[PDB]
RNA sequence: AUUGGAUAUGCCAUAUAAAGCGCUUUCGAAGAGUCGAGUUGUGCAGCUCUAAAUGGGUGGUCAUCUAA
RNA sequence: UUGACCUCAAAUCAGGUAGGACUACGCGCUAAGCGCAGGAAAAGAAAAUAACCAUGAUUCCCUCAGUAACGUGAAGCGGGAAAAGCUCAAAUUUGAAAUCUGGCAACAUUUCUUUUGUUGUCCGAGUUGUAAUUUCAA
């Protein structure tokens, strides 16, 4: 059995394309959702920044996003991640303040019946 | 200390029917068995049936739902 | 073979007498049927719909959890438990949480008759928490009935093997 | 006095709002040092304005620092039984009406399950008891309290008197020491007191006829409604030993038509004072207080001082009274009179009928299981009062273990006692 | 900047947060209704066969008997251990009832 | 309520309570046919807990399987052939003794609207569920394939990844 | 976009809700009887407030009740 | 000609409602013939025995998870 | 003598559903045999790693690494693709089974006279528990 890398170029492309539908789709807002910036566990990488999964529950709630509308503008929630240190959460309640910076959420209809 | 004996059974080589015991039951608790506090909503008058209620109103109004006065009166 | 104390203490139910006098007080007592409560409803509806304060009702409790729960808020005043529930496990308890919170309970015939009580076909047990301040005395006169006739009667039957 | 004090304008508009504009003379000498942030040694005594002694100048250093919750507390009050703790508790929370200084109480008896809860989102004024604080400090993870700046102690000699000896030393300890203001506040000047200053206080401090009926728990309250209805006309003023006990029972009395004022008003204490002196100026009336709330108050001429709940401090009890006295005595406590042969104080007893009593029992019961407020206070009023009776000072006198349950809760209002943890 | 940095490094400067307790956390930790509610069906349900020859072995102050019986039975000293001080509870427990 | 009661009953299983009713019980399920319908599961609170409500379209069988696969698979295999129009939720052990171990089983029908309808079961129509105990799918097949997460827990191996630049 | 956004913000901006007859009969009969501040003492009454509303429920209530 | 998700707008809207987050002198349930142990066959299965509640699992007293 | 419930039956009663074939790829039992699926399947929101400034469902790719371990042969980390979270059981709605299938009658609706619903009513299911609320992140 030898697995073999013809469609190599051909799942680069089908790749690309699933971005644009997703953009076609919700072209207004960025194909991708922000992520946290986390220092990876171990001896050897500590000293690195990568991107992490969500942000934290402390994290949203010092930057003013609570955990329910944090999901519906795109800010991903970690339940297991914590802060240990201050350093994280003061790095990344900073990255959500510019996040929502740079936000333009668009209102919409809400039913206002028309008795009390 | 040990004195690394061998027990008089080591390995190293009644009342099938007893009446019932009342360990536990035999003195009364006195007080209830949850600390959880009362809610308002039993000493109000039910949001169930109010729910109920103006549902059932709403058909009336709309007619889906024959009142009892007209009801009765059908039945005639 | 040989039942043990815990399932044999159901074979010892209520009699004729007392079994008759506590329905009596259960009957005036039954909960509301679907077809009155909707009428209920409707008259209130109606009432709210063209132009518009109760008093809080007064029923039987029914239901394993909801009662097993009552006992336990040391609310029930006289718990009546069937004495042929198929699985028996769901009742075996109540006997002795009966017993450990204090509250009058009996073993009354057939799952029926109480079920018909409340518009049901079956029902495990029943419990009366509150009645209507002219049915104390009977309440009270049940209860002590069933004091005497169930458990100072048997008692010592309670605990040993049965069969 | 409140103007000439720098105190912020929101300290300041609280002031005026939760009582008066003056300054006592035990405020008068502890506001300036304890502002500048030196240590206060402090020797005052019961109800001489203590409590705003070291509570404006402290939420002063709490504005002026800028205090966040997130930065865990920087007060810390030390208080030796529950009722002080939450009359002080009452006044921190008039005093932080304008703040935005989150303030918290953390008392033995109360919910820890909760209370680490609230810990954890960060306390800056923290009102204690010695036995609680210790459990919160080394048993619970999430509080900060590495941030701390001041430290009170209220009434010190109470506090080696109840029996936390050992609890302060370990206290001591754990708590920071660096550049941290403490305020100790004893009337008694003991060796041990002192060795509680040295081992906290930084160096150079700043030095500053009875009668009773013996009634059983059941019928405690019923016997007393009856008593009052009889003496409606009499100027009455009745004893408790819980704020939440006093709520209910002037809560109960007005909803049965026989009104009675009282001082727990709603923790307003310019409400406190209001009826107070309304009732000094009534020749005729009835009023349901505790003893903190009565402590440090001139009591008026009443013809009947009602002692319904026991009281914290028999020593002190003894010269409060120094018209007629009354003493509602339990058959369990009977032992409590031997302290008064100890004492060498003169007494009578005085004996009621059984047919007089207005058995209102299935009537009062009725009420608070029908009302649901009723219900509420009835149930904290219960769980107060144990709470109180746990923590006296008098084990040999005022056992719990030897107190029936069943009967106190008939007295509230219950057919069973309710669960309630201790 | 709306934009994350990807490597490198950052402040070493490290300033510790104390996290409080987690609800998972607190599994394991009895209840006063399920104390109430384990023993009752204790007391309803009676007692397996070998806890049964436990308790007689107890009962005769053959401890070192009764605690190899319940290790063998169950299969831990650990849980022997348990075993044998919840039924040495049992049979205070009976014995003032009975 | 009573369900808490029902379960820590349940875990006394040579208590004298239990050992009485295991032993009738098993000789009034051996009188039956190897796979019988049950009107009402047995353990209630064990059904409840993995699954089942008493409502239309959720069936109990009851199942002997010889004892000494395991035993639990082989109950929820055997009983998803005889009722062939059902899903099989979940099973639980009721009874057993020398000779046999009994199981119930839980099953939903697919084709009733009061499951087509439930957002909760809803699920189990899709017929990517089909026979989910002849999969392996069920929970003591999951366990059965040492399906968990952890480090307790085959193409991949003996491939030549050969790539296109290499 | 940013523009188009805020100005239907202000076309939707009316979030803030009118009472009904229910609720206005509610609200006003326990102000004459209690007053229009001590919303306190409003939420102990069980004989008027049969729903049995904290004075939290009764202040926006009567906040409401102007608009 | 069939439909997607949106937008504008009309008419209805059972809101006496339902939420999010402030606080707590109040509470806070958590899955058993399973886990585990002994022994055989290929972690899993068979067979014998069979639990616990700050417990149990898994890592280095601590950490970390929270099965059935 | 009647009725209620229970358990077991009968019907060419009404409404359904299962089988057999394909099987490249999936998942099982035991290359082959046997069983069962889909447009993917399986897996999946930690009884997971780690020992750090910690990480954070699953799957896949690269690397780790032909390393460790005992010729077999990984995994944590790291780089990437894609990213999404949730539902119950266990707590009384108890001031009110608030829940649901079906029959009948209307009405609406359609990839569709073929589909799919709404409202009303009646029986049945269900208190041995159907809804709402809650899932430890609470």
């Amino acid at each position: 059995y030898v697995k073999t890398w013809f469609n190599q170029p051909g799942r680069k492309l089908r790749r690309r394309q699933a971005r644009q539908t997703k953009a076609a789709k919700i072209a207004p807002r960025p194909v991708e959702a922000i992520r946290p910036a986390v220092k990876p566990p171990t001896i050897r990488y500590n000293m690195k920044v990568r991107a992490g999964r969500g942000f934290t529950l402390e994290e949203l709630k010092a930057a003013g996003v609570s955990r329910r509308v944090a999901s519906t503008i795109g800010i991903p929630v970690d339940h297991r991640r914590r802060n240990r240190s201050e350093e994280s959460l003061q790095r990344n309640v900073e990255r959500i303040k510019v996040y929502l910076a740079h936000l333009i959420v668009f209102p919409r209809k809400a039913g206002q019946p028309k008795k009390g | 200390e040990i004195d690394a004996g061998y027990s008089s059974d080591s390995s190293t080589e009644f009342d099938p029917y007893p009446d019932y015991d009342d360990f536990f039951t035999n003195t009364v608790r006195e007080t209830p068995l949850s600390s959880a506090p009362e809610p308002k909503r039993r000493f109000a008058p039910s949001k169930h049936e109010q729910k109920r209620i103006l549902q059932l109103a709403y058909a009336i109004r709309k007619g889906r739902i024959l009142t009892s006065e007209q009801r009765a009166e059908r039945e005639r | 073979l040989k039942v043990p104390p815990a399932i044999a203490q159901f074979q010892k139910t209520l009699d004729k007498n007392t079994a008759t006098q506590v329905f009596k007080l259960l009957n005036k007592y039954r909960p509301e049927t679907a077809a009155e409560k909707k009428q209920r409803l409707v008259a209130e509806a109606e009432a709210v719909a063209n132009g518009k304060v109760s008093k809080k009702p007064y029923n039987v409790k029914y239901g394993l959890n909801h009662v097993v729960a009552l006992i336990e808020a040391k609310k029930a005043k006289l718990v009546l438990i069937a004495s042929d529930v198929d699985p028996i496990e769901l009742v075996v308890f109540l006997p002795a949480l009966c017993k450990k919170m204090g509250v009058p309970y009996a073993i009354v015939k057939n799952k029926a008759r109480l079920g018909t009580v409340i518009h049901q076909k079956t029902a495990a047990v029943l419990a009366v928490t509150e009645v209507r301040e002219e049915d104390k005395n009977e309440l009270a006169s049940i209860v002590s009935a069933v004091d005497a006739n169930f458990s100072a009667k048997y008692d010592e039957s309670r605990r040993k093997w049965g069969g | 006095k409140f103007s000439d004090l720098q105190l912020s304008e929101n300290i300041q508009k609280a002031i005026k709002e939760m009582g008066f504009e003056t300054m006592t003379e035990i405020q008068k000498r502890s506001i300036p040092p304890l502002l500048a942030g030196r240590d206060v040694l402090g020797a005052a005594k019961t109800g001489s304005g203590k409590t705003l002694a070291f509570l404006i100048p402290t939420i002063e250093m709490l504005y002026a620092l800028k205090f966040k919750p997130r930065n865990g507390t920087g007060v810390i009050i030390i208080s030796p039984t529950r009722e002080l703790a939450l009359q002080i508790f009452g006044v921190a929370k008039e005093l932080l009406k304008y703040h935005h200084q989150t303030f918290g109480i953390v008392i033995g008896g109360a919910n820890r399950r909760a209370e680490a809860d609230k810990l954890v989102k960060g306390v800056n004024l923290l009102v204690a008891t010695p036995g609680r604080l210790l459990d919160h400090l080394q048993n619970t993870k999430g509080f900060v309290f590495r941030n701390l700046r001041s430290l009170v102690i209220d009434e010190a000699d109470r506090i080696l008197e109840i029996g936390f000896e050992d609890e302060m030393r370990q206290i001591m300890k754990i708590l920071p020491s660096e550049n941290r203001q403490t305020l100790l506040f004893s009337a008694t000047q003991t060796t041990k007191v002192e060795d509680l200053a040295r081992i906290s206080l930084k160096p150079g401090p700043l030095y500053v006829e009875q009668g009773y009926v013996v009634v059983d728990s059941d019928k405690r309250f019923l016997l007393l409604f009856s008593f009052l209805k009889r003496n409606l006309k009499k100027k009455v003023i009745v004893f408790m030993s819980s704020c939440a006990s006093v709520k209910y029972m002037a809560e109960l009395l007005n909803y049965i038509d026989l009104p009675v004022l009282d001082l727990h008003g709603k923790q307003k204490q310019q409400r406190r004072t209001n009826t107070f002196f309304e009732f000094c100026n009534a020749e005729k009336g009835i009023l349901l207080c505790t003893n903190v709330a009565a402590r440090g108050l001139d009591i008026p001429a009443v013809d009947w001082i009602v002692q319904y709940d026991p009281p914290d401090d028999p020593r002190d009890y003894i010269h409060r009274v120094g018209g007629k006295s009354l003493m509602f005595l339990a058959p369990s406590e009977l032992g409590f009179l031997r302290y008064l042969k100890t004492a060498k104080v003169s007494l009578n007893e005085f004996e009621f009928p059984a047919n007089k009593v207005a058995n209102v029992q299935s009537q009062l019961e009725k009420l608070v299981s029908k009302n649901y407020y009723l219900q509420q206070s009835a149930k904290d009023g219960y769980r107060s009062y144990l709470q109180a009776y746990a923590s006296y000072s008098l084990k040999s006198i005022f056992d719990i273990n030897k107190l029936d349950l069943a009967k106190v809760a008939k007295s509230f209002g219950f057919a069973h006692p309710p669960n309630v943890n201790i | 900047a709306p934009g994350l940095v990807v490597g490198l490094n950052k402040g070493k400067t490290l300033t510790k947060r104390q996290l409080p307790e987690r609800p998972s956390r607190r599994k394991g930790h009895l209840s006063k209704r399920t104390a109430f509610v384990r023993s009752i069906v204790r007391e309803v349900a009676g007692f397996a066969p070998y806890e049964r020859r436990v308790m007689e072995l107890i009962r005769n102050s053959q401890d070192k008997r009764a605690r190899k019986l319940a290790k063998k039975r169950l299969g831990t000293l650990k849980r022997a251990k348990g075993k044998i001080e919840e039924l040495t509870s049992v049979i205070q427990s009976s014995r003032l009832a009975h | 309520g009573a369900y808490k009661y029902l379960e820590e009953l349940a875990k006394k299983k040579q208590s004298d309570v239990n050992l009485f009713l295991s032993r009738v019980r098993a000789w009034e399920y051996r009188q039956m046919n190897v796979i019988h319908r049950a009107s009402r599961p047995s353990r209630p609170d064990k059904a409840r807990r993995l699954g089942y409500k008493a409502k239309q379209g959720y069936v109990i069988y009851r199942i002997r399987v010889r004892r000494g696969r395991s035993a639990r698979c082989t109950a929820e295999e055997r009983v998803g052939r005889y009722c062939s129009n059902l899903r099989v939720l979940n099973s639980y052990w009721v009874n057993q003794d020398a000779t046999y171990k009994f199981f119930e089983v839980i099953l939903v029908d697919p084709s009733h609207k009061a499951i087509r309808r439930d957002p909760r079961i809803n699920w189990i129509v899709n017929p990517v569920h089909k026979h989910r105990e002849s999969r392996g799918l069920t929970s003591i097949g999951k366990k059965s394939r040492g399906i968990g997460k952890g480090h307790r827990f085959w193409l991949r191996h003996n491939t030549l990844s050969l790539r296109r630049y290499r | 976009l940013e523009e188009e956004a805020v100005k239907k913000a202000a076309r939707q901006s009316n979030k803030m809700l009118p009472l009904s007859a229910f609720e206005h009969a509610y609200i006003q009969r326990l102000i004459n009887k209690y007053g229009t501040e001590d919303f306190e003492s409003m939420a102990k009454d069980v004989k008027l407030n049969s729903k049995l509303f904290n004075g939290s429920k009764l202040k926006n209530l009567y906040i409401r009740m102007k608009a």
